[PDB]
């Protein structure tokens, strides 16, 4: 077996093979989830496909459990391997104890997978950051991230990948409860902040949203682009 | 290049030497040992009002009568915090008692430096943990303060700071420190020295505070009663 | 230097530079002093503090009912071997229902320690140990490096100034034979303080003493115990 | 085929008082329908504070004994501090159960005192179900030992009797008349009856001769 | 071992004013046939203590070899310490109880005899692991047949001369050769004492068969 | 002995895996491999590199590989590692059979090997496979269907792609041509001969330079075949007769 | 052993016997064989005693752990479904218990029976043990949704008592517990022979 | 005591070459010659076996070898090496023949032998392979005749050349060799590929030469060569 520690600390206190992950993920594509009142909604981009590519198999939203769905950013064959870990995980808790996964659970499970990487002989951290969507059995809604350390947060609204920096900042300037009074404006605050770093075009953005009790939904590119509509005659105008 | 078990010309590891730095980097925390009880506090570092307040959790629960001060790699930090969870139930279920103060630190000291490359395990670890802890609480030898770092050396402290802002926090308690503090004064003192060593105002959600005292367990502050010990100032 | 980073590799000179610099990390302890008499053997320990909030390092440690140690150098280092020096204590009072005679543990520790010297990927024990005990042969002072050699002694002193605490010592060492258990003592005492600063002498908080012989049992005084034997002092002269 | 066990007879007692505790047994130890020595006692100094008792397999009380004794050792380097009765019962449970599947031929019992000061006494069977108690009796006379200790220190099926609380001259003639009885009737209990008190000055033993037939 | 090929019957033990005395007769069964009628089933550990082995003698003669060889050991390092009568007891009985708890015994009961400190030594050691110290010891037949008269002339005489020991000893001898079917009239006995073991030549215990011309 | 690790899976100041980076190299110097999906069928289409006078041809193809009764892929880089890496693909196909008593469905099969490219480049400090991968199929689900394997471990449902030699400009060259939702059959093998004159290196095109094969369902069939040499010459030659017809 | 559990409008009421038995004799007569876990975690034991205190207090050390991790508790089918899973790890090994899990989470009032099979239901009513049948019948006629505390309180009495008095192995005292929204509180430690002298009038 | 190294000692370099196997193609492409020839009726493989002084035993060590009843070896190369691949070519073709009871068809073998030598530009503390092999063999009533090198890649051949002048050999064989050879004329332009790269005067002892047909394989007879050798 191959026993040599990859990541391992700098002279000034820096975890290098960490923090070459972490650029890893600011290279991905823009991934953005917001905490409603009533539903949770992701939002993915940078999409940039060759329209001589089949979509159906290169999407960036993934349910987890029939409670939990996630979004990711950066290196997308790590993401794999780290969806299908959480996959199993939500099908052993299921085994072990009768309960269903809680967001929290998954979420520091995840995390303890990443972190467990960066301190194992022999591997390298993973490339991604998520972003975890679920609601509790109580149905309280709950909004999740990690990134390649192991570390995690429970957020109102977050971006991670390239526009991380432009579009976080636009949520903390846009997340009062006038946006959030009814699920139509949650969606669209995400399709809003999301058209505000891609290049521009509805056809771009695949979103997902899921109600307190519903299963999950992608959405047609149809749908969004009747609420990009909604954004288009409500920007020369208002 | 060299192995992660290296000697310094000094006669010190690189490894863990470069651990020490990165709790360098951690939020600042401070725990104070009083006659009548004991008290954890730690800055948040909030880097958006859009992350959830009670989010960040750098001061936990281990057992009924302990609690442990994080600060440096959070990530790193969970991982030893588990295993002193663990070591406090497996007593509990082989010994029918609580674990000392001493005994705890003492076990998460043991995972100290048991980290290589070659003649070793397939999952045994490639590094230290970037991680200092302040492991405080109550037992039959009254109130305890413990403080922990990378190299494993573990020792009592009547009081301490560890962080970004640790030799700052550390002279601040040393000319405001008598072993005769009560614990409204030992919460006080940690509240003030906070906010001189932060980069950011003291807000109710902005911080975390503990206290184990003999009569009652290990207990996480409440928002209403954060805005009591922060209403005198 | 590349001849200093493996313990597997010569140095031209014929020796070995990652023992000596773990040889490195003993002299930086603070000063631990061992002596003893035809029926007691002595260890006397100067406790250090990094600031005055917090405590005074554990210096002596417990191994057996007739045997301790005192140590200088890193803390984890000290603590597994140890650990490793009660576990062949045990597993000798398991089997055969005696003690284990003072030198055959020590072989052990040499032993032991020499293993790690000639691995690739591993290193040398941190730490050098001064042990007393008492078996058949009477009372024993042994002395163990990082280098796994270890010698027999009349009285040694190791760790930070510890030349000073060994020229008086040197001095005295055809008066211990015949000293008074409580004479014995304040020789161990009066060498260890040799070592401080003109400044600063021996406290009440900052000396660690332990006692194994004919008499009693290995013993730790540490605080209170340990004024007794402080009381009763020649003053400091120059 | 081979048989990992043998039978060597003795029995063990624990009484509880406010602050004493008494661990007694005969000195026989025996094999078939020979004596192997009259001079094997069972009780066992642990610390000032705690004191075993055991019987069955003398193969297993021994390794056992001295697991125990290591296990001390282990506990107070660790610790810093002695294992409490309670906490050497526990411990004792679970080194019992580790062989659930290949058990220590072996009925323990523990007596010392609680961090209160209190008698405390706790009865184990060869697999380690343990609980707390004021009297019991392990081994091959046990039975014998139970009913004159159910009747007398629990006050059973008696109507107007006022319920002295226990003393440490009245527990000792008690250990002292259950033995002599059961000497009578079991073949596997004569020859010595030691008994050892547990209390805050220490242990103290004391030796009373019985039938050596 | 499962079952036992060669075996040695009763050894014997006990101890007088100065020292230690020990008897096992030089018969080796195959069953019951008497395969080798001049073989030892006794040695000399060291110059404290002494020992005597019943049951299968290849287990014998292995825990011969082993405790040998922890003997030359010991005496290699040449530190002061040599193993007490007591040490051997202890580590026998650890060793046996291993190999009993393994299911793999070594078929053998032990009578270990020894001198030091101005104190004998007399321990008794089992395949099982159980183990005793007593001032008489008898294994096997000489459980029921030598151990009866043993404690009963101790019980009488508490302290014996060596004279005395060696005198009751070819008295248990002649008892277990007229009652044991798997004994022989060849015979050893080892001493311990402040000059250290001996032990001594073949040696035959007096008969009597007069009693033969008494059934009319 | 760390004096002698190359340190394979290890990352870079950027943030990205360099053997990867590497070993996409190695299939730039391979061979021009394209593969295209039609309404009624899919194929592969491929540059032979095995080329001479001397050469035997024994077996049925150089770079077309049968994985399934549904499925076959075709191979740009080191042959050794394809060779590797589609054996692994026949025994996933067979794992899936004997466990569920179906066929394995086309991506999944995708999945599982890029799952062992992936892991070659996280943990084991190997080097990565130096292979792309192009599977044509039919399952149940999505019917025809075509992928593409990178040796980062990450794969892409496509409707025309290509991989190897001079492959930046054969997409974009698909990228004009390629009829979605009108494509036929004929079409495809059309634009495949088109794409890959422009696109090889010899220039004239030749029945022994490329490889073409077709996945079509047939009554209720999916049939697999790797077309004959007299099939390809009149494919060259339809196009050549076109390149004559293209001038007034 | 004899053990009962049974929920109604009010909570969950718990009741068993005190009885060791070794062969035919009785080793101990004040035997516990409830275990409380946490302020709403109740375990009940029948079997093999070692086995049963190991086995529910190894549940309860990770009931312990739970609360630590997730700081919220842990549910009552969480609890009762991990002692099952202990349980299935040694199959065929030869451990014999028998438990009834009781509690109180989010889902209301929680009653679960656990073999040493893995068997693992949950229901209205469990009864365990040599004495079980005897514990049914007298629960079974005596028993609606409808009870105040006393008359629960009333038949888990009655139905041990019964049950020991037809169990040769089992006797003792009745110890019961209440199941209430905010924990259990114990209700009593009845001698079970003064009982059937009190219903004998 | 000892343990292996873990990481690969063949890597990719920034131009996506393995340089590694090209390293080990360079000590193939320098060793002694080798001509296999694919001949209609049979299969045909020849070498250079000059020792380079007198002092030898010619008859002692061979490099044109059995692997079993029907299949034959060459290489050019690293003797020891070769060595290696052979053994593991002879388990190869038992382990064939103990499971399906049929002499192991040569496309078979090669690919099994071909895997071997890829582990060995993949796996840790290890070089690649220093030889390149020539494989003949006859099943199903038809010759072949393949080629495998150090990349773990396999070739079949109609007629090729290895070693010292592999290049000037090989277009020598494409005027030379055309299809439907009889074998024993097969030989001749096997020996004739072989002195366009000798360097000295041939001798039945200076060369190696087995043949593969219905019949088997087997290696020339010295006495055979010479007859050949006019
Ligand atoms: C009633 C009294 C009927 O037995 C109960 O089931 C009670 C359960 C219980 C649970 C926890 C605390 C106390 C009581 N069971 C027993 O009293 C139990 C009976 C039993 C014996 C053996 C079994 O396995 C086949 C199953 C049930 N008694 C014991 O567990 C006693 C204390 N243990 C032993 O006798 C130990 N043996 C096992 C092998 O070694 C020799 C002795
Ligand atoms: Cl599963
Ligand atoms: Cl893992
Ligand atoms: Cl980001
Ligand atoms: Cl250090
Ligand atoms: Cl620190
Ligand atoms: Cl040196
Ligand atoms: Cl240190
Ligand atoms: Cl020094
Ligand atoms: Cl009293
Ligand atoms: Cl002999
Ligand atoms: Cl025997
Ligand atoms: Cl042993
Ligand atoms: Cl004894
Ligand atoms: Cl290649
Ligand atoms: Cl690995
Ligand atoms: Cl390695
Ligand atoms: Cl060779
Ligand atoms: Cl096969
Ligand atoms: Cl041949
Ligand atoms: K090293
Ligand atoms: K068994
Ligand atoms: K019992
Ligand atoms: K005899
Ligand atoms: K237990």
């Amino acid at each position: 077996s191959y026993d040599r520690a990859i990541t391992v600390f700098s002279p000034d206190g820096h975890l290098f093979q960490v923090e070459y992950a972490q650029e890893a993920v600011k290279k991905g594509s823009t991934a953005v989830g917001v905490r409603g009142k009533d539903i949770v909604v992701l939002g993915v981009e940078k999409k940039s496909v060759a329209k001589l590519q089949d979509e159906r198999t290169v999407r960036k939203i993934c349910a987890l459990d029939d409670n939990v769905c996630m979004a990711f950013a950066g290196l997308t064959a790590d993401a794999r391997i780290v969806i299908n870990r959480a996959r199993v995980e939500c099908q052993s808790h299921r085994l072990t104890v009768e309960d269903p996964v809680t967001v929290e659970y998954i979420t520091r499970y995840i995390a303890s997978l990443k972190q467990r990487y960066t301190q194992s002989n022999g591997r390298r951290p993973f490339g991604i950051s998520a972003l975890i969507v679920g609601f509790d059995f109580d149905g309280t809604p709950r909004l999740y991230q990690t990134d390649p350390s192991g570390t995690y947060h429970a957020w109102k609204a977050n971006a991670i990948g390239r526009g991380a920096k432009s579009v976080r900042e636009f949520l903390e300037k846009n997340y009062t409860d006038d946006a959030i009074e009814t699920d139509d404006l949650t969606i669209k605050l995400v399709i809003k902040a999301l058209l505000e770093v891609v290049q521009s075009g509805g056809k771009n953005i695949e979103l997902a949203v899921m109600r307190r009790d519903q299963p999950l939904k992608i959405l047609n590119p149809e749908e969004i682009e009747k609420y990009v509509a909604e954004i288009e005659k409500e920007k020369e105008e208002n | 290049d060299r192995g992660v078990n290296t000697f310094s010309p000094e006669g010190r590891l690189f490894q863990v030497e470069y651990a020490i730095e990165a709790i360098k980097l951690g939020s600042t925390a401070i725990g104070i040992q009083t006659s009548e009880g004991v008290c954890l506090a730690v800055e948040k570092r909030i880097t958006s009002p859009l992350m959830e307040p009670s989010s960040i959790e750098k001061i936990v629960e281990i057992d009924a009568h302990i609690g442990c001060a994080m600060s440096g790699l959070i990530a790193d930090a969970k991982t030893l915090i588990d295993k002193a969870r663990v070591e406090t139930q497996n007593h509990w279920f082989t010994y029918n008692e609580t674990m000392t103060v001493e005994s705890v630190t003492q076990a998460v000291s043991n995972l100290a430096l048991q980290f290589g490359e070659e003649d070793a395990d397939p999952g045994a670890m490639s590094r230290p943990f970037g991680v200092a802890l302040l492991f405080g609480g109550v037992d039959e030898k009254g109130p305890q303060l413990f403080h922990m770092d990378p190299s494993g050396t573990f020792v009592q402290c009547d009081a301490r700071a560890i962080g970004s802002a640790s030799e700052g926090a550390q002279s601040s308690l040393q000319e405001v420190y008598h072993k005769s503090m009560t614990l409204k004064e030992a919460i006080k003192s940690s509240l003030i020295i906070l906010k001189q060593v932060m980069e950011e105002k003291l807000n109710a959600t902005n911080i975390e505070l503990a206290t184990v005292q003999p009569g009652q367990n290990f207990h996480m502050f409440t928002k209403e009663e954060l805005e009591e010990v922060i209403k005198d100032i | 230097n590349q001849y200093d980073n493996d313990v597997t590799v010569w140095s031209p000179q014929g020796r070995i530079h990652q023992i000596e610099y773990a040889m490195e990390a003993v002299k930086q302890g603070s000063a631990t002093v061992g002596l003893k008499s035809k029926t007691h053997a002595v260890l006397v320990a100067l406790k250090r503090a990094q600031s005055e909030l917090a405590a005074h390092q554990k210096k002596i440690l417990h191994v057996d009912n007739h045997i301790g140690i005192s140590i200088a150098g890193l803390t984890a280092d000290a603590r597994l071997l140890c650990n490793f020096m009660r576990q062949e204590c045990l597993d000798s009072r398991f089997v055969f229902d005696r003690p284990l005679p003072v030198s055959r543990l020590v072989s052990l520790i040499g032993s032991k320690t020499q293993i790690p010297t000639q691995r690739y990927g591993r290193r040398p024990y941190g730490v050098g140990l001064l042990i007393a005990g008492y078996d058949d042969m009477g009372p024993h002072i042994f002395q163990t490096c990082p280098s796994a050699n270890y010698f027999d002694c009349r009285a040694m002193s190791i760790g930070a100034r510890s030349q000073s605490a060994r020229t008086y010592l040197e001095r005295h060492m055809s008066e211990f034979m015949e000293c008074n258990l409580d004479e014995l003592v304040k020789h161990g005492l009066r060498a260890l303080r040799e070592t401080l600063p003109a400044e600063q002498d021996l406290t009440t908080k900052n000396v660690s003493i332990g006692i194994v012989g004919k008499d009693l049992e290995f013993t730790i005084y540490d605080d209170d115990d340990v004024s007794p034997f402080l009381d009763g002092l020649e003053e400091r002269p120059q | 085929r081979f048989s990992p066990y043998a039978f060597n007879g003795g029995t063990v007692l624990a009484i509880a008082g406010e602050d004493f505790s008494i661990v007694a047994s005969d000195t026989r130890l025996s094999e078939g329908f020979s004596i192997h020595t009259r001079d094997s006692p069972k009780c066992y100094k642990l610390t000032d504070k705690t004191v075993i008792g055991c019987s069955g397999f003398h193969g297993d009380c021994l390794t056992l004994t001295k697991i125990i004794e290591a296990r001390l050792k282990m506990y107070k380097h660790s610790n810093n501090k002695a294992m409490t009765t309670g906490a050497i019962a526990a411990m004792l449970s679970t080194i019992l159960y580790s062989r659930r599947f290949f058990p220590y031929y072996v009925y323990n019992i523990i007596g010392g005192l609680d961090e209160e000061g209190k008698g405390a006494v706790y009865s184990f069977d060869p697999v380690g179900s343990y609980q707390r108690d004021s009297f019991k009796a392990g081994g091959s006379a046990s039975a014998m030992l139970q009913p004159l200790l159910d009747n007398q220190v629990g006050f059973k099926n008696m109507q107007n009797v006022e319920h002295v609380p226990l003393t440490l001259d009245r527990a000792m003639r008690l250990v002292k008349d259950v033995f002599i009885s059961a000497a009578e009737r079991d073949v596997y209990t004569g020859d010595a009856l030691r008994i050892c008190i547990v209390t805050k000055e220490g242990i103290r033993e004391e030796t009373v001769p019985l039938r050596k037939d | 071992t499962q079952n036992p090929m060669v075996t040695g019957t009763s050894v014997l033990g006990v101890k007088f004013d100065g020292g230690v005395v020990i008897a096992a007769d030089m018969l080796g069964s195959y069953g019951s046939l008497a395969r080798f009628r001049n073989i030892s089933r006794i040695m000399r550990v060291n110059d404290s203590t002494m020992l005597g082995a019943s049951g299968d003698y290849a287990d014998f003669q292995y825990l011969k070899q082993v405790l040998g060889q922890m003997v030359i050991d010991e005496e290699l390092l040449g530190d002061g310490h040599s193993y007490s009568p007591r040490a051997i007891h202890s580590w026998l009985t650890r060793a046996m109880y291993s190999r009993r708890s393994k299911m793999n015994p070594l078929w053998n009961t032990m009578v270990i005899g020894g001198y030091a400190d101005g104190e004998s030594f007399l321990g008794y050691v089992d395949m099982l692991g159980v183990a005793y110290e007593a001032p008489s010891l008898a294994t096997g037949y000489g459980a029921y047949l030598a151990q009866p008269l043993l404690r009963e002339v101790l019980e009488k005489q508490p302290v014996l001369s060596q004279t005395e020991a060696r005198e009751l000893v070819e008295r248990c001898m002649r008892v277990l050769y007229y009652r044991d079917a798997r004994s022989y009239n060849r015979f050893q006995i080892a001493t311990v004492t402040e000059k250290g073991v001996e032990i001594e030549g073949p040696l035959s215990a007096q008969t009597n068969w007069d009693i033969a011309h008494m059934i009319s | 002995s760390r004096r002698y690790d190359s340190r394979t899976t290890i990352f870079s100041p950027e943030g990205r895996l360099y053997q990867v980076e590497y070993a996409m190299e190695a299939i730039g110097h391979a061979g021009t491999c394209l593969g295209i999906l039609a309404n009624d069928g899919v194929l592969l289409a491929a540059e032979r590199r095995n080329i001479h006078k001397l050469l035997d041809e024994v077996f049925f193809s150089e770079k077309i590989y049968k994985l399934n009764e549904d499925m076959a892929c075709s191979v740009a880089g080191i042959t050794s590692d394809a060779n590797v890496l589609t054996n692994e693909l026949r025994l996933i196909a067979q794992r899936y059979l004997l466990q569920y008593q179906e066929p394995i469905p086309c991506e999944q099969l995708v999945t599982a090997l890029c799952d062992i490219k992936q892991a070659y480049t996280q943990f084991g400090g190997k080097r990565p496979f130096g292979v792309s991968l192009l599977y044509i199929g039919w399952d149940k689900h999505y019917g025809f269907q075509l992928y593409q394997s990178d040796p980062s471990g990450n794969y892409g449902g496509w409707k025309a792609t290509c991989i190897g030699n001079n492959s930046a400009a054969a997409v974009s060259m698909l990228k004009q041509d390629y009829k979605e939702g009108e494509m036929t059959l004929k079409s495809a093998l059309a634009l495949a001969v088109k794409v890959l004159n422009k696109t090889m290196d010899v220039s004239k095109l030749s029945a022994e330079k490329v490889e073409i094969a077709t996945l079509t369902r047939e009554s209720g069939k999916t049939v697999i075949r790797v077309l004959k040499q007299k099939e390809v010459e009149q494919l060259i030659k339809k196009h050549e007769e076109e390149e004559a017809k293209a001038e007034r | 052993t004899t053990t009962l559990a049974f929920k109604f409008q009010h909570g969950v009421i718990v009741a068993v016997d005190s009885r060791a038995t070794a062969g035919s004799y009785i080793s101990s007569l004040r035997m516990n064989k409830v275990i409380e876990i946490n302020p709403y975690l109740l375990g009940t034991m029948s079997g093999c005693a070692a086995d049963c205190q190991y086995w529910e207090r190894l549940l309860a050390k990770e009931c312990r752990l739970y609360y630590l991790r997730n700081g919220e508790r842990i549910s009552v089918s969480a609890a009762s479904k991990l002692l099952s899973n202990m349980m299935l790890q040694y199959r065929g090994m030869g451990l014999s218990m028998g438990s009834m899990i009781c509690g109180w989470d989010k889902k209301g009032p929680g009653l679960y029976y656990v073999d040493d099979n893995g068997t693992r239901l949950s229901g209205q009513m469990f009864s365990t043990g040599s004495g079980n049948t005897y514990a049914y019948g007298v629960m079974d006629s005596g028993y609606r949704q409808d009870l105040s505390p006393e008359e629960a309180y009333d038949l888990g009495r009655r139905a041990i008592a019964y049950a020991t008095h037809r169990d040769n192995y089992s006797g003792g005292v009745v110890n019961m517990y209440h199941m209430k929204e905010d924990g259990w509180v114990k209700v009593e430690s009845s001698d079970v022979s003064d009982l059937l002298y009190k219903y004998g009038e | 005591a000892k343990r292996g190294y873990s990481f690969s000692l063949t890597t990719f370099s920034p131009s996506g070459k393995l340089v590694q196997i090209e390293y080990a193609l360079a000590a193939v492409a320098g060793g002694a010659p080798s001509v296999g020839i694919k001949a209609a009726n049979g299969v045909v493989l020849a070498t250079e076996k000059k020792q380079k002084s007198i002092l030898y035993d010619e008859r002692s060590v061979h490099k044109v070898e059995p692997i079993t009843k029907h299949i034959g070896l060459v290489y050019s190369g690293m003797g020891p090496d070769y060595r290696v691949l052979v053994h593991r070519a002879r388990k190869l073709a038992q382990q064939y023949y103990l499971v399906y009871q049929e002499p192991i068809p040569t496309a078979q073998l090669v690919q099994r032998v071909a895997s071997v030598m890829q582990e060995y530009t993949q796996s840790g503390g290890v070089r690649p392979f220093g030889v390149s092999l020539l494989i003949c063999g006859w099943n199903e009533g038809r010759p072949y005749l393949f080629q495998s090198d150090p990349s773990g890649a396999y070739f079949a051949w109609k007629a090729t050349a290895m070693g010292k002048n592999y290049v000037n050999g090989k277009t020598f064989l494409e005027k030379r060799y055309n299809e439907d050879l009889e074998l024993e004329d097969a030989i001749h332009t096997a020996i004739l590929t072989l002195k366009e790269s000798f360097e000295g005067q041939m001798t039945e002892d200076n060369i190696e030469v087995g043949i593969c047909n219905e019949a088997g394989f087997r290696r020339l007879t010295p006495t055979e060569v010479r007859d050949y050798l006019a």
